[PDB]
């Protein structure tokens, strides 16, 4: 699966460099993505692999990837032809359990894209609520 | 340019 070695080289190059994430290099990781869009289900697997097994810090680096893949698929075969927030959304619990896990000061960046996905449609908002409840149930 | 949420794709 050539175009998934792309895409885990992409995925894997964010270790090379210091968050916040530029969005050339989130570009890059999500064009290789796209282009193996055949494997999306390998793409999904590594993106949360990724968020599983990074340091704190790439956490919220880890659903930016989510969240630009599945805004540009979305944007490039359709809202209701995009493979990856369906494929995304299966694991979803177990992923933001995982994201959760970022420093303290990253859980608002976490609740501003699940405000977003809810916002814009981008996930159904039967998933996102227990999300956003979880970021709450945190806090207190 | 940092990745923002809020940025077109
Ligand atoms: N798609």
């Amino acid at each position: 699966m050539e175009a998934v070695k792309t895409f885990n080289s992409e995925l894997y190059s964010l270790m090379d460099m210091k968050p916040p994430i530029s969005k050339a290099k989130m570009t890059q990781i999500t064009k290789a993505a796209i282009k193996a869009i055949k494997f999306y289900k390998h793409v999904v697997q590594s993106v949360e692999k990724f968020i599983q097994k990074c340091k704190p810090e790439y956490k919220v680096p880890g659903l930016y990837v989510i969240d630009s893949i599945v805004r540009q698929s979305r944007h490039q075969f359709g809202q209701e032809k995009d493979v990856f927030a369906p494929r995304f959304s299966n694991n979803i619990i177990s992923t933001f359990q995982n994201l959760y896990r970022c420093p303290g000061d990253d859980k608002s960046k976490i609740v501003r894209v699940l405000n977003l996905w809810q916002k814009n449609n981008v996930f159904k908002s039967e998933i996102i609520q227990p999300l956003l409840d979880m970021a709450a149930a945190l806090e207190h | 340019p940092s990745y923002s949420p809020t940025s077109p794709s």
